């Protein structure tokens, strides 16, 4: 029902043999041409392989605005995840050595109690 | 609309990505042997004594 | 503890942290580029003849052939039906996850 | 190089045998849907009979519709004198 | 949204990769049980080997009808403009 | 701008009603009258047998924005992804900590009751 590129709702959808998935005809052309493999799954694929006033001003002006604005603002979320899956990174490794420092301990003093005993 | 933002919370946005946290958990299946083995071989030890 | 060990914990986890394209991005800063605001206006008394009929009059009757009818509604609902589809496909996937999501969880527990 | 309709270069042109003519096939689909004929011979056609900055250009493609639109209406308004500079005679 | 084989509403669609088209899965499973082969076509198929944009259209559609709009007015201009120079 | 038997610039591209290919009316016209036939296919054919961009570019640019759209998402789900079972099994070993704290408590307390008598 929509394509698996742009996220749109195809006028001509064309189904790739390798992958079943449904693309838009021009957006799968222009990545074969691009590079000749299915942009899902990394699979050898060809071309052969495949099987006026508010309208010009109003409308015009707002699908641009919302495409700049969109891209812009996901970049933005981009960079985020970049920013600090580093913190994510840096604390799960700060938390290992939490417990391999509590692994010597914990041992060590359970080993202790069974030394007491003689 | 409220579709297709329903459906962005419900499926993108949680439910394929929980399949992340389950695989999480799925290491644990390997770090339970490795409790258990430390356990038996201080048991092993305390039995000794 | 849902309010104790857990704080307890990211204390101490926080511890061992204190010892360790270029017309639509520029476009986002937020202005959208202006358009023609002409047509619309325009002025009987003033300037310019090309904006009555270089702007109105054949823009009005395509507007007129274009503003229609003959099919109606038929052609709507056979779309609203055509959404109804694509919905319930998500849905159905949504149960699937959710399966496959306790299934996986529902292993762990024993 | 030009499609005898329109008068654009046609991107998957298609030629008619009753009457050598190349077209462009969305065009003459559209025509002989309308009624099977050649638009420029009026002989009995089918479709098998058939042989295969960046915000100024935005204010262009604005002022190129808003050029043709009137290049239209110039072009039927005069079709229309002629009528009577041909009815008066 | 109807399945090639019945006519009916699929409840489970799976689309061929040799002859693009959307099947029920229950149907079109028996038709490869029956013989690898798909309905349409007759081309070999196996169980496995089943699995801004509409605005710029939409301004072909705008162009392509006025293009035609020029030529009754260039073919009618042609027959009144010879009912001209022999009058 | 070339024709299908010499490879000239046709000066005057006649086409075969059979097989849709531009050549020239001198080449076509002498392979005609040498035999009957249509020089790339093969096929009957004789001589009197043979006789906006703005919009284009606009569609150009956005093929792009698509393909650009897919990377930039691919990456988005794909890396925001490693943060969900990063942040999962984080908070899991945070909970090893939790119970390795309070029995390492419980060793020191029942050592040290145990030493001082």
């Amino acid at each position: 029902m929509l394509c698996a590129i742009s996220g749109k709702v195809p006028r001509r959808p064309v189904l790739s043999p390798k992958s079943r998935t449904i693309f838009e005809k021009s957006l799968l052309e222009q990545y074969v041409k691009d590079t000749g493999n299915d942009p899902i799954t990394n699979e050898p694929l060809s071309i052969e392989e495949i099987v006026s006033i508010p309208n010009l001003l109003t409308s015009l002006q707002n699908e641009w605005d919302a495409i700049m604005l969109e891209n812009f603002k996901l970049r933005s979320t981009l960079d985020s995840l970049t920013k600090k899956l580093s913190t994510v990174m840096y604390e799960r490794d700060a938390a290992k050595l939490v417990a391999a420092q509590l692994l010597m301990e914990k041992n060590e003093d359970s080993k202790d109690l069974p030394k007491s005993s003689q | 609309s409220t579709l297709c933002h329903h459906s962005l919370p419900a499926l993108i946005e949680g439910q394929r990505k929980y399949y992340a946290d389950y695989y999480a958990y799925r290491q644990e299946i390997r770090s339970l042997e490795g409790r258990r083995k430390r356990l038996q071989a201080m048991l092993n030890s305390s039995s000794s004594i | 503890i849902p309010d104790g060990y857990k704080n307890e914990i990211d204390q101490l986890v926080k511890k061992e942290f204190a010892n360790i394209t270029l017309f639509l991005e520029e476009y986002r800063r937020k202005y959208p580029r202006i358009d023609t605001s002409r047509y619309i206006p325009n002025e009987s008394s003033e300037v310019s003849l090309l904006g009555i009929v270089d702007s109105y009059l054949k823009h009005q009757e395509i507007v007129l052939d274009t503003l229609l009818p003959q099919t109606v509604s038929n052609q709507w609902r056979i779309n609203n039906d055509y959404i109804r589809q694509t919905c319930t496909i998500v849905e159905e996937m949504n149960i699937q996850q959710r399966k496959q999501i306790n299934d996986l969880e529902i292993y762990r527990k024993r | 190089m030009l499609c005898a309709i329109s008068g654009k270069v046609p991107r998957r042109p298609v030629l008619s045998p009753k009457s050598r003519t190349i077209f462009e096939k969305s065009l003459l689909e559209q025509y002989v849907k309308d009624t099977g004929n050649d638009p420029i011979t009026n002989e009995p056609l089918s479709i098998e009979e058939i042989v295969e900055s960046i915000p100024n250009l935005l204010t262009s493609l604005q002022n190129e519709w808003d050029a043709i639109m009137l290049e239209n209406f110039k072009l039927r308004s005069t079709l229309d004198s002629l009528t009577k500079k041909l009815s008066t005679v």
